[PDB]
């Protein structure tokens, strides 16, 4: 179901079909600019993330901490910094809860979070 | 969502963060 | 199963048998000091949280940041912001692969994570 | 885990976070 989660997300999106690695990670370029890589986390779970670029300045950190709650929903969105300190983002789902229409919205999802950040 | 299909130097920063 | 869970804990622990209300919402007090909330989220999970006081001063921050990075594995401890800035930690489990054992350690590791930001 | 079970002002601070 990992690859079928991976045959569906490419359905509802017309795209080739995303080539995976044996590690089963994938990538798919959003508006040009971003990345978003695809992965199987554990056996249950993905995870999807990408790199958004620099921290404002300060205290944006402040800002997502206190949003950093925990929550009854899946999809939700979760702010890291990189080694180089640039903000990456990234949500873990269920894999089998998850339609290839759950996927797009997490990706929208996830870059609008990094729009806002950059 | 709006964009299509591919990657670079993130085979890179993605393999490694796969582990971070 | 949330509250066969807390029936188990329980006892993993001897203590007398954890009230919770409509919510199942409990509470533990732990040496002393620490209060842990019990609550059921979804239908399939729960979050164990917790008040740990005051922001150092600034830059643990970033410190968490670095850290608020995905894993395999379950519960993590994840670490937010009060409106009145102290930290709030947590973890959120999968009710069902949840041993009475395991939401033990998940509160031990709580407890250590509070005991060294504060 | 070292210690044992009750409660106080978080049936407020606790009653809240569990919304926020």
């Amino acid at each position: 179901t990992y690859s079928s989660l991976l045959e569906e997300f490419a359905t509802e999106l017309g795209l080739e079909e995303i080539e995976t690695n044996e590690l089963g990670h994938g990538a798919v370029t959003i508006d040009k600019i971003w990345v978003v890589h695809l992965a199987p986390i554990n056996e249950k779970e993905l995870v999807a993330f990408m790199r958004a670029g620099i921290l404002t300045g300060q205290s944006q950190l402040y800002d997502i901490l206190r949003k950093n709650l925990f929550s009854p929903l899946s999809g939700v969105i979760r702010c890291a910094l990189d080694k180089d300190d640039h903000w990456l983002l990234w949500s873990q789902l269920n894999i089998n809860d998850t339609s290839g229409t759950q996927l797009a919205s997490v990706l929208t999802s996830l870059v609008d979070k990094a729009v806002t950040l950059s | 969502v709006s964009t299509q299909a591919i990657t670079s130097d993130e085979r890179r920063f993605a393999y490694a963060v796969l582990e971070h």
